């Protein structure tokens, strides 16, 4: 009914779109790098050129 | 104006003729082609 956009359906066969399955989980995978690069040195340096 | 040609013998010939009748039936889906598995794209597709 949602595919044909109507409440009354005639007798026959019809192809239907996807309205059944929906995701419910989140999977995040990042590399395990722990070192913190300095934004206190490239930004707050001694003297910019 | 006074000569004719009348055949004295014959032959039986079998010839082949090929004719197409039908082709493949194709069904498409607007979902999982235009947007795929993406709810944000599917939300904007409801107006079409
Ligand atoms: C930069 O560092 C100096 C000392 O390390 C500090 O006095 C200054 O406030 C810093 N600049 C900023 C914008 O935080």
């Amino acid at each position: 009914k949602c595919t044909i956009k109507n409440f009354n359906v005639n007798k026959g066969i019809y192809q239907t779109s996807n309205f059944r399955v929906s995701p419910t989980q989140e999977v995040v995978r990042f590399p395990n790098i722990t070192n913190r690069c300095p934004f206190d040195k490239v930004f707050n340096a001694t003297r910019f050129p | 104006n006074n000569s004719i040609a009348i055949p004295t013998n014959f032959s039986i010939s079998v010839t082949t003729e090929v004719m197409p009748v039908s082709m493949a039936k194709t069904s498409v889906d607007c979902t999982m082609y235009i947007c795929g598995d993406s709810l944000e794209c599917s939300n904007l597709l409801l107006q079409y």
